[PDB]
DNA sequence: CGCCCGCTTCGGGGCAACCCTGCCAGTCTAATACAAATCCGGCAATGGAGTCAAGACCAGGTTCG
DNA sequence: CGAACCTGGTCTTGACTCCATTGCCGGATTTGTATTAGACTGGCAGGGTTGCCCCGAAGCGGGCG
């Protein structure tokens, strides 16, 4: 019960498109693992991050020898962990000896 | 598509810029320069009163008095009868 | 090449894109199936709308707002990651997805030839089993390991089968033990002799089923051993258990996978060189079916071999993403959102890819991962073409989703909807009315519509005249419509042409340019003479008004398309600004002569002089204003400013009969004097009765001999006098003015008695139903003609109905016969004739059953009209696309070839009887040779216009056949020359050097297809024309002779037989399957037995096949037969098309030849190539080792011809957009933008008319003498 | 001796006009526990940007003893 | 005749105001993940329609090794 008037979620300004001066800027050279190089022009006064998500789609590091060592998290949950939270070492060793005796009796009896 | 260009207000904006150039150039050099630096016409960022006092070799109070006197000047009908229809 | 698109292009190369190109286009990898945050309505990170990947939504703004103006441009925010720039790069940047398992492209798997199947030599039934995880495929195998483990594993097999037989005879021994136990427990006690052997029979059947099981597993072991011996690559293995047994026994010696990874491995282990060389060997030496299959394979294999392409791009390792501004998520007013139907397919692919990656990293059994991979494969196939394989993916409401190929296919694609025809600005639309006070070049215009058309012009003009301070108050002044804007509007309207469209636009004269003028009201007033060209009556038809802007388009509408410059028609060259209905009736009444009217010329004696003469037409007009003279009485005026006819000119003045002070007497009416005052000063005095054909001949002569402006002003004066004398004529209809014949009842009773006799004879069983139906049809047709005859003789001449008919204004005599007289026989829903027929006229009133009988044929014709109009539109659309690249390029090709023209065949008594169709077969052409006779002088020399005086000179000098020059034999490379095309029909002079004669010919052929009737087993209307231009083999396929000689006729059982005896040592050609519904050919009498026939004589009666008549008689006679057969359809309805409009389409048919020998240069046997390109390749191959590629000319229809063009852009825009585009990308075919449709698509200036380099680069400067005078 | 090539039949894909006029489609085990992340509400460091009052003062029109 | 004056500005100094602008901080809300123990084990599901044409594939009669 209205008029179909659409608008994309974003504004359109118009200022002076001058290219004679800009802000000064650096260029950081990022490198992924598979021999790729990438250039990302940051500004001058900009804290350049040691890692970066590259255009290729993989997390590339910075080519300067920073060596940040971010100390990543543990692998979340294993089947061994879900076994160990409900069993104990001696009971698992008991079932291990049970299956060892069964494979022995199947092998030579 | 409401985010497109209405294409009569753009050329009206261009003629408004030229009319404002004529009106600002009917005054002197210090007044027009202080006004354009104050409201940011030659550049994007408007220079503040301290910036214009730095670029003009004066204090900011002289800049502010010049600004007040020019804004009292520009509300004349002789400098308003052409710009009234632009709003 | 170019990437910023500066409109300086010369090529457009398509190609099959690899994964290395896909991940080079893309800016960031999309990895989440999200679009927009549900709460803040911002584009999500790493989604399908991500601002890091596709660019920013706001102008010069990052995502976190740290950089928000133009001074930070071209940099990247170190926190958010969005490169700060304009927001219009969301329309141009692409992303990509990295698939967890490869996927086959659907265009190269499911086509009408499957290209993967033709490349790898696999069946498509097998290919669908491979790539959809239904069957394994052996991708590789060993040779030497199989060679020695053949011996060792056959020893292993013999050992295993020995153990099998050991277990078998152990079961036999246990059966014997249990059998003796049954013997001991049966034959020692008291039991039945059958019951004591029941256990014996049970043990026997137990041994039989035990050895049945043993023999079945023996068959199993033999099967798996034989299959392992005969293992080979590209072999499918269905029956999963057999493959698992084969793998876990023989895990060496071979590998074998299932799916797109296995297809990628097969394309990896592949050489195109040895495969193509084996295929060349097979087409060299083989025969039959395998040669045809090897040709069909060699097409795609040589296509992959010739170019710098790789076959690995048919599988797909990374899908690309379209930019988000071409699939937007726009919100409406009020928060309602709208997706774009590709987001669901992209989200399904993203979901299933993430789930497959998680399943692989988690570690899952083979069933789940295989089902997930086939799910991802089905999702990507549904993305590229929904509804191709299996059930289409439906959304809400059971509607199939719009996939990527559906943006191109059909009528709703980009091509036929938004590329070729767009909505334009500066336009208008309103209804039309008749404007009979305007001049010819004018048109009316409502000011409320012209104020909106001319709004910026009037804005500038009323800013310039100080009626407004600036543009803003001027626009508000236009919106409030203040009373000075009209006074400005007249100034900005004057001398500014506008185009007036009428939809549908059938032909070239559907758009003409007028000068507007301000007219009150709201209707576009139109001149009453352009209604015939527009095909517009005033029953509520609307006409769209456009507007040129620049100086080039204004000069184009002022010069090329002005209404007073298009008088003649481009099809036949007859005038289309001729007086129509009321003007014809007015001029016919004004120029008819009544014997014995008021104040005639009676030559008297005794009482007085003659009292009929006059001094001058002024005195005649005064004596007609007084009630003495009627306009149509035979008087004798003395005329001074009207030029006499040729007889009286040579009689009185002799040579110098210049008029404007001379005097001569003329026995005419007053009306013909008043009519001849309209015509110009140089014209001789006509002195006839202005029938419509006489007015056609007068305007034809006056436009052939005089400048165009004189013709326009003469046509205007004729319209004025025609209307003014059409009112005073007194043509009115009253039911006392519709007279009935007096002897209608006697005629109807006399024919009714014979109808009673036929009905009585049918009642007495002397004849069947069909014969009495035919007898009644004949009787009542004769009665209809008799009643029409008596009605024709009963009427006077000044009856309004018979004057409207016989003056050629409108109508024909069948409509008057149905008004008064007898309606006649009425057709059926099937098309037969009901033997009832209606005896009541439409004046006496019909009755109930007769009305109900009439309604059958009425509704049938009314539906058939609309269906036929749609069909004719399709045929015109085909022809325009075929003939689009025939434009004039030179002035003279300087050839010496040329066709002949029959031109007034010899009478048997001995004269020159004129051929009827000389106006449509020999006028307006150029003499290819000279014309001479009796070893005398040349009458018409080489290269003349060949108009009517030269035709009369040829016929009077007594020659009959001339060799004329035409566009079938034009020897230019690209497009025809100018003297071959001859005179243009629309102008009268020679055709220009930029004309688009192909589109003119296609429009002139496909325009009058609506008016083509049809009939009650040969097609005789519009589908006859469609089967000719498509070059199908016809329905009534009549065989023709293949050699000279006599015939061996046989009247066989239910179908005949015809054999032709040659006059040489050849086998007698046999024609067997000739049905008894076909009749023999009659010529000069009907065909007999033993009759000596010619080479190209039609044996039966019907339609010969054009493919055979090319093979028998060469390419010359197939031009003659195709031109005559199309003309024979169009002239049946009385429609004239000149033959140069038909020879253009026939020339586009017979271009290419076929290849029957490869020679030694790159030409596959069976590939159709152009006559120019192939013959130039013979020039390159007579040097460097001489052998010719042998070729025979072929004739192909128009859909088959237009698709095999040189441009993949004009072909894909025409028809079958998928199947053209998929094999264009295989061969890496590069368009050159040289035709006529591609410049329309990409929006550059076309190479026709004012677009060519001769006319586009004209220097214009003032002359030096006029330079000094300023 | 079963093996395999000409005919026939069956099925899949494409197209079938052109002007206005139009305005939004569906549904079922349900919770706790917790933790991380984000936001928001409210003073607290300013501190710079502007506002105002007064005055020092250079020097050319303007009016008296 | 000189002389005050009065007033355009031109400019500075000093006090005052006032609102951005981070910065913690405490709490609120928002979002994501893990876990529920009687037994439960291979879909509902919806229609089949034209005409004409081209062409490619399946299958069958018919001879052949
Ligand atoms: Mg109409
Ligand atoms: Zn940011
Ligand atoms: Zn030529």
């Amino acid at each position: 019960d209205r008029v179909l008037r659409g608008s994309r979620l974003g504004a359109v300004s118009y200022e002076t498109d001058r290219n004679h001066d800009l802000a000064p800027r650096q260029i950081a050279r990022y490198r992924t693992d598979n021999g790729e190089e990438f250039e990302v022009p940051f500004a001058d006064d900009a804290e350049i991050p040691g890692t970066w998500l590259c255009r290729n789609g993989m997390e590339g590091t910075l080519i300067e020898g920073d060596l940040p060592e971010p100390k990543k998290v543990k692998p979340p949950r294993t089947h061994w962990d879900m076994l160990l939270e409900r069993r104990s070492i001696e009971e698992l060793e008991e079932l291990l000896k049970e299956r060892l005796e069964l494979i022995r009796s199947r092998r030579r009896g | 598509d409401s985010e497109a260009v209405v294409a009569v207000d753009a050329v009206s904006f261009t003629l408004l810029q030229d009319q404002l150039q004529s009106v600002l150039d009917t005054l002197s050099e210090r007044e027009a320069g202080v006004v354009r630096l104050r409201f940011g016409l030659t550049d994007g960022q408007p220079r503040t009163l301290d910036e214009i006092g730095q670029v003009y070799g004066v204090t900011r109070e002289r800049i502010r008095q010049i600004e007040s006197k020019t804004m009292s000047k520009l509300r004349h009908p002789s400098r308003s009868q052409v710009l009234r229809d632009y709003l | 090449g170019a990437m910023l698109d500066v409109n300086f292009f010369d090529e457009l190369r398509i190609g099959l894109a690899t994964a290395e190109d896909i991940r080079q286009w893309s800016y960031g990898e999309v990895k989440k199936p999200e679009t927009i945050n549900y709460r803040t309505l911002k584009p999500e990170k790493d989604g399908l709308f991500c601002e890091k990947i596709f660019g920013p939504t706001r102008d010069w703004e990052c995502y976190c707002g740290k950089y928000k103006r133009v001074r930070f441009k071209g940099i990247i925010c170190e926190r958010c990651g969005v490169e700060v720039t304009r927001a219009k790069v969301r329309r141009e940047r692409m992303g990509h997805i990295e698939l967890a398992a490869p996927v086959t492209h659907i265009w190269y798997f499911k086509g009408v030839p499957s290209r993967l199947g033709y490349l790898l030599d696999l069946a498509p039934k097998d290919l669908e089993k491979i790539i959809y995880f239904a069957a394994y495929v052996i991708t590789s195998v060993d040779e030497e390991m199989r060679h020695n483990e053949l011996s060792t594993l056959e020893a292993e097999m013999a050992v295993e089968r020995k153990a099998v037989e050991d277990q078998r005879d152990g079961e036999l021994e246990a059966r014997a033990q249990k059998l003796e136990a049954d013997l001991a427990e049966l034959e020692a006690e008291g039991a039945k002799a059958d019951a004591r052997r029941k256990v014996r029979d049970g043990g026997e059947r137990e041994m039989r089923q035990i050895r049945d099981r043993a023999q079945r597993e023996l068959d199993r072991l033999e099967d798996i051993w034989s299959t392992f011996t005969k293992l080979a690559p590209k072999q499918l293995i269905v029956d999963e258990n057999l493959y698992r047994e084969l793998v876990d026994r023989y895990g060496e010696y071979f590998t074998g996978a299932m799916g797109a990874e296995s297809i990628q491995k097969l394309i990896e282990n592949f050489d195109i060189d040895a495969e193509a060389e084996s295929l060349r060997d097979v087409i060299r030496n083989g025969k039959g079916q395998k040669k045809l299959r090897a040709l069909k394979r060699l097409k795609v294999v040589a296509a992959f071999q010739q170019s710098g392409n790789s076959p690995m791009g048919m599988v797909l390792d990374a899908v690309p993403v379209i930019p988000p501004e071409l699939r937007p998520m726009v919100q409406l007013d009020g928060g309602r959102f709208a997706t774009s139907d590709l987001n669901d397919l992209y989200r399904r692919v993203i979901n299933r890819n993430n789930r497959l990656k998680r399943l692989i990293d988690l570690g899952a059994p083979e069933i789940i991962v295989n089902n997930e991979k086939r799910m991802l494969q089905e999702s990507v196939d549904a993305l590229f073409d929904n509804g191709r394989r299996g059930r289409p993916v439906t959304g809400p409401g059971n509607r199939p989703l719009k996939s990527l190929s559906d943006l191109l296919k059909g009528k709703q694609g980009r091509f036929r909807q938004n590329l070729l025809g767009k909505r334009v600005d500066y336009s208008g639309r309103s209804v039309i009315v008749v404007g009979p006070q305007l001049k010819l070049h004018q048109c009316g215009l409502p000011k409320l519509m012209a104020l909106e058309l001319f709004k910026p012009f009037v804005m500038k003009r009323l800013v310039d005249l100080n009626h407004a301070q600036n543009i803003k108050s001027a626009k508000r002044m236009v919106e409030r419509q203040r009373p000075q804007v009209w006074d400005v509007l007249e100034e900005v309207i004057a001398e500014h042409p506008v185009l007036l469209n009428r939809a549908p636009t059938l032909h070239r004269l559907g758009i003409q340019a007028f000068e507007p003028m301000l007219v009150e009201g709201k209707a576009i007033q139109l001149h009453p003479l352009v209604c015939e060209a527009f095909n517009a009556d005033f029953d509520g038809d609307q006409m769209a008004v456009h507007l040129p802007l620049s100086a080039e388009a204004q000069a184009e509408a002022r010069i090329l398309m002005l209404s007073s410059n298009n008088i003649l028609s481009p099809a036949s060259g007859r005038p289309l600004a001729m007086p129509r209905l009321d003007m014809v009736t007015g001029l016919y009444y004004l120029t008819t002569e009544v014997p014995g009217d008021t104040g005639e010329y009676q030559p008297a004696s005794g009482d007085h002089p003659e009292t009929g003469v006059y001094s001058s037409p002024a005195e005649a007009i005064m004596a007609a204003d007084r009630g003495v003279l009627s306009v149509r009485a035979k008087i004798k005026v003395r005329l001074t400013q009207l030029r006499p006819p040729v007889e009286i000119e040579a009689e009185l003045f002799g040579h110098s009969g210049w008029q404007p002070g001379d005097a001569w007497m003329a026995e005419t009416t007053l009306g013909r004097v008043m009519f001849n005052e309209l015509l110009p000063l140089g014209y001789p005095f006509v002195n006839k009765q202005m029938h419509k054909k006489v007015q056609a001949a007068i305007i034809n002569d006056l436009a052939e001999r005089y400048p165009m402006i004189v013709v326009a002003q003469t046509v205007d004066k004729l319209k004025d006098a025609g209307f003014y004398w059409a009112t005073r004529s007194g043509v009115t209809v009253s039911m006392a003015d519709v007279l009935v014949p007096p002897r209608k009842k006697e005629i109807l009773d006399h024919y009714e008695e014979r109808a009673d006799k036929v009905e009585k004879q049918f009642q007495r069983g002397a004849l069947n139903h069909d014969e009495r139906n035919e007898a009644l049809v004949e009787i009542w047709k004769e009665a209809t003609d008799e009643v029409g005859q008596a009605l024709r003789e009963h009427y006077p001449d000044d009856n309004p109905i018979i004057t409207i008919v016989d003056s050629g204004a409108t109508g024909n005599f069948t409509q008057t016969r149905t008004l008064a007289g007898m309606k006649g026989l009425v057709t059926n829903p099937k098309g037969e004739f009901i033997p009832r027929p209606v005896k009541s006229s439409f004046r006496e009133g019909l009755t109930v059953l007769e009305y109900f009988i009439n309604t059958h044929g009425a509704r049938k014709g009314l539906a058939d009209t609309a269906l036929r109009t749609a069909d004719s539109g399709y045929l015109t659309r085909r022809l325009v696309d075929v003939s689009q690249d025939v434009i004039v390029r030179e002035h003279d090709c300087q050839t010496e070839r040329g066709i002949v023209v029959e031109l007034a065949e010899r009478a048997p008594d001995g004269t020159l009887i004129r051929d009827p169709y000389i106006e449509t077969s020999a006028y307006a052409r150029t003499l290819g040779t000279d014309a001479v006779d009796e070893a005398g002088n040349v009458i018409v020399e080489r290269g003349q216009d060949l108009g009517d005086p030269e035709i009369d000179a040829l016929l009077a000098a007594g020659i009959t056949q001339v060799k004329v020059r035409s566009v079938l034999t034009c020897a230019t490379s690209t497009g025809v020359c100018a003297t071959c095309y001859g005179r243009s029909m629309a102008t009268g002079k020679l055709v220009d050097i930029g004309e688009a004669v192909g589109i003119v010919a296609a429009q002139s052929i496909g325009e009058p297809g609506t008016q083509l009737t049809m009939r009650t087993d040969i097609t005789g209307g519009l589908p006859r024309v469609q089967e000719l231009f498509e070059a199908r083999v016809p329905r009534g396929k009549a065989p023709i002779a293949d050699v000279t000689g006599r015939v061996r006729l046989e009247d066989g059982e239910r179908f005949y037989k015809i054999t032709i005896v040659p006059d040489d040592g050849g086998e007698e050609v046999v024609y067997d399957k000739i049905s008894k519904r076909q009749r023999l050919r009659v010529f000069k009498r009907v065909l007999s037995d033993g009759d000596h026939v010619e080479v190209g004589q039609q044996l039966m009666e019907g339609s010969a096949d054009p493919h055979e008549v090319l093979r028998v008689q060469g390419p010359r006679e197939v031009q003659i037969h195709l031109v005559r057969e199309v003309q024979e359809v169009y002239r049946a309805q009385g429609v004239s098309i000149h033959d140069k409009h038909i020879e253009v389409i026939v020339r586009q048919m017979l271009r290419r030849v076929t290849i029957i020998d490869s020679g030694s240069t790159e030409f596959l046997p069976g590939s159709l190539i152009d006559r120019a390109e192939f013959e130039a390749e013979n020039r390159r191959v007579v040097a460097e080792g001489g052998e010719p590629a042998a070729g025979r000319p072929v004739l192909m229809g128009i859909t088959k011809a237009s698709l095999a063009t040189d441009s993949w852009l004009s072909a894909a825009s025409f028809q079958e957009t998928t199947r053209v585009l998929t094999d264009a990308a295989i061969n890496c075919r590069s368009d050159k933008l040289n035709g006529l449709k591609e410049n329309v698509i990409i929006g550059k200036l076309i190479p026709a008319g004012t677009g060519i380099n001769r006319y586009r680069n004209i220097a214009v400067q003032p002359t030096e003498e006029a330079r000094a005078a300023a």
